[PDB]
């Protein structure tokens, strides 16, 4: 129903949808296309735009950083987020140590040509760095004016809760959000473990890959289309899981879900995106797009969210047959 | 091993989550039950209740069954706290046993 | 003189390291023994155990021998805590003494 | 086995070996040689490079600061450490007061031409400054962006533990590491007192002088070679202990250890350096070198570390006869 919603308990207002810069920005699509996608997303009300220091070895933030500066948008109107972990080939340039968190975020801000990101993320848990060191560094870069908030990604509920209990121990800033994969074929984490944290400590969820990198869109039911996400260099891993025997049963269930999409007067991508927003813990969904048609189609999932009734939801949970045991 | 802080009217109690999860039926053993008492600013569960009684309640989790009323806590007050923490009907009747507590003919059987 | 913080299920106990080192045989007197219970985030040793019993245990180090069961702690519970803290067989038998506790012919000597 | 290892519990990844700038940089060897040694050490994977504000009255950091800027190495790839204490001839320019810790580190960063060192060290304990004042200052320079971490050197375990217990008292940053002398003739501290701290509070050990300033190398068995560390000006103290009667029995035990070096297919310096790395508390060993041959030889101690079995270790502990009573 409501478009903008608070990222977790915090007062940061983000749109229910957002534009990611993975694979596309500075890599798959041209920079001229990346400007067109942000301009469309920004003119459609989306303010949350996500990136990371690993995408295109920083060329994603350079692109994202140029679009923001070229368009001259008010910095107070944008919610820019970056993820810190894989900041170089050296030993001291990966992880969540006090050194790389500061160096990596300072480098990301340099590429983004921004004084601060709105949220800085830990791209994945780093078992080689103590939790106290990571929380103190994340609290440090917030007080220095490099970030308004900080959150986690790919962390377990036990690791998220520890960062909270350590922050309360040393009077530091707890994490406000968690990025977790969530589509119609990956739903165990965002529907079981995370909802307990959204009520206990109020950690929101910023889900990613609502279409499983395009698999849920249904374009791979015949083969690997050219200029797709599976045909690109370095994504043979995706082409393997798509053409695998397990990946073919996923496409088979899409035909049954395709009937629900046409029944509700929408497309299959719009159904799966709106299907992700049906939870209270999901504070936003990060959309991917390689052209203006895909992005403008994905934004249409806001209209499908009201059509999702318990009848339609239970019908989808029966077609998928992967509802996690609570 | 996750630590759990329990605030009893200002009296601080700490334990491991596995100790409270040992009895998943009670209040503090059920995460959904104790959710309504959590303080996200201090990371603790606050209870505005009797203080001398909770020594034996938290020990009922550590010992894993033993429920001995404290010598300074009245019998009625301690017994009403067991109902709130929901230790179970088995442990409640064991507490009483440990304390010392064991038509045509229906009307004619009343005046006799 | 180095201060040592001992956390007993939320109850805070502080003492000097020389007081616990007075008895190097016990748990808290042996640094390698108490190592497994140290909390490097709070600089304290945490124990998820009984709370009213530890008043006399820590006083056994301060007094340097006296081991008097508290009047509100049961006899079995306090005695099982002495085993955990490993106060020694000499202090254990002194506690019982202070509490009040002192073939051809082998089969024929059984039925008689 | 593993090359890079965490400095103590912290997430700072340092190489098991490192290059020091004592005596050599800006003093014994030329600056052209110092560049050659760092380039060799950096191209061999070493990222930990140590200095202090007292070495050559700051000319060591000037040299080290120029090599880093001349080579254009990524600051995120280097682990630069400096030690603060003897920062001048004045009264307020030595010690661990809040004044000199800040002034001295700010001066060291100026000579190093760096925004921050990775770890700032206390070169020795200062009994004229309260522990709270020293911990607050070390915590201060960390939050100001002049240092990622801070550690101690020549401190006793009681002094290290106090800095931890004071940091926990005032919600400050405890020390992460301790520099202590450790060679085949100095082993009482790193093998008895420090290991308890590495498990209790997780303070790592960055040992220094693995060859006792070259004594364990075995070059002083005949006399004082020219151009040596004992022949240099101001190091008569070393020539005294080398030519002393006690120092001659050390050289006698080297002959027995020389047999073990040739038996294991290595040199005597490589044995003693690898012998230092055999502990878990030793997070890194700071190597000295006056030429490219010595440095490239010392790096070969990584191969000797697997050859060090309990048979070889106990054989060395029998030749030395100085195993500390635990
Ligand atoms: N936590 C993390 O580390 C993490 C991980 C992954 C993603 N993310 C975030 O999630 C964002 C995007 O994730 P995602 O790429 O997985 O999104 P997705 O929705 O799962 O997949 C997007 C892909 O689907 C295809 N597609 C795009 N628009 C379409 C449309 N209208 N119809 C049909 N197909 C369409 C595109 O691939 P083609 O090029 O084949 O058209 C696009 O790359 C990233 O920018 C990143 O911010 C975060
Ligand atoms: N905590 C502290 O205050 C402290 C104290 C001392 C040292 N340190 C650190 O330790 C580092 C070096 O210490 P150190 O000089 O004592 O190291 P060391 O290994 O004990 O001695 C190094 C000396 O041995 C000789 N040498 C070097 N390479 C050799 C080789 N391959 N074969 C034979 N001999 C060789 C050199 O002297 P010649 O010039 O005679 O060749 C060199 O100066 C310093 O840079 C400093 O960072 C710290």
């Amino acid at each position: 129903l409501q478009f903008y919603r608070n990222l977790g308990k915090s007062g940061l207002r983000v749109s229910c949808l957002g534009l990611g810069t993975w694979v596309t920005f500075g890599g798959q699509i041209t920079d001229e296309m990346a400007e067109h996608l942000m301009t469309l997303a920004y003119d459609n009300g989306i303010n949350l735009f996500d990136t990371a220091e690993v995408y295109a070895a920083g060329k994603a933030e350079v692109v994202l950083g140029n679009i923001i500066k070229k368009k001259g948008w008010r910095r107070s109107s944008l919610v820019i987020t970056t993820k810190i972990f894989w900041g170089g080939k050296a030993e001291t340039e990966r992880g969540l140590s006090r050194k790389h968190i500061i160096e990596g975020l300072k480098a990301s801000l340099e590429r983004l040509q921004l004084e601060y990101v709105d949220v800085v993320f830990a791209n994945r848990p780093d078992p080689n760095t103590p939790m106290e060191e990571t929380v103190r560094a994340m609290t440090h870069v917030i007080n220095q004016g490099m970030a308004m908030y900080w959150g986690t990604s790919r962390w377990s509920s036990m690791e998220i809760m520890e960062a909270y209990s350590v922050a309360r121990q040393f009077n530091l800033i707890p994490p406000i959000c968690e990025q977790a994969e969530y589509h119609m074929f990956q739903r165990e984490k965002v529907e079981v473990q995370l909802p307990e944290l959204f009520h206990k400590i109020g950690v929101g969820a910023m889900t990613w890959s609502p279409l499983a990198c395009g698999i849920v869109s249904g374009k791979y039911d015949s083969g690997i289309p050219p200029y797709s996400r599976a045909s690109l260099k370095g994504y043979q891993w995706l082409k393997d899981k798509i053409l695998s025997e397990e990946g073919r049963r996923q496409q088979a269930k899409l035909k049954e879900l395709q009937a629900i999409a046409e029944r509700l007067g929408c497309t299959l991508p719009q159904l799966a995106i709106a299907w992700c927003l049906r939870n209270e813990g999901v504070s936003s969904v990060l959309l991917g797009a390689s052209n203006a048609e895909q992005l403008m189609e994905n934004i249409g999932a806001i209209q499908v969210l009201p059509k999702l009734s318990s009848s339609i939801v239970h019908e989808i949970d029966s077609i998928l047959g992967n509802k996690p045991y609570s | 091993s996750e630590r759990v802080v329990i605030n009893i009217s200002g009296l601080r109690f700490e334990t491991q989550l596995k100790t409270l999860a040992q009895f998943p039926e009670t209040l503090l053993g059920d995460p959904k039950k104790r959710m309504r008492y959590f303080d996200p600013l201090r990371n603790e569960y606050f209870f505005d209740r009797n203080r001398p009684s909770f020594d034996a309640i938290l020990y009922y989790y550590q010992s894993g069954g033993r429920l001995r009323r404290p010598v300074n806590v009245p019998l009625d007050i301690f017994s009403e706290e067991i109902r709130f923490y929901e230790l179970g009907e088995e442990a409640m009747e064991m507490f009483r046993e440990d304390e010392g507590y064991i038509e045509f003919q229906r009307q004619v059987w009343l005046l006799f």
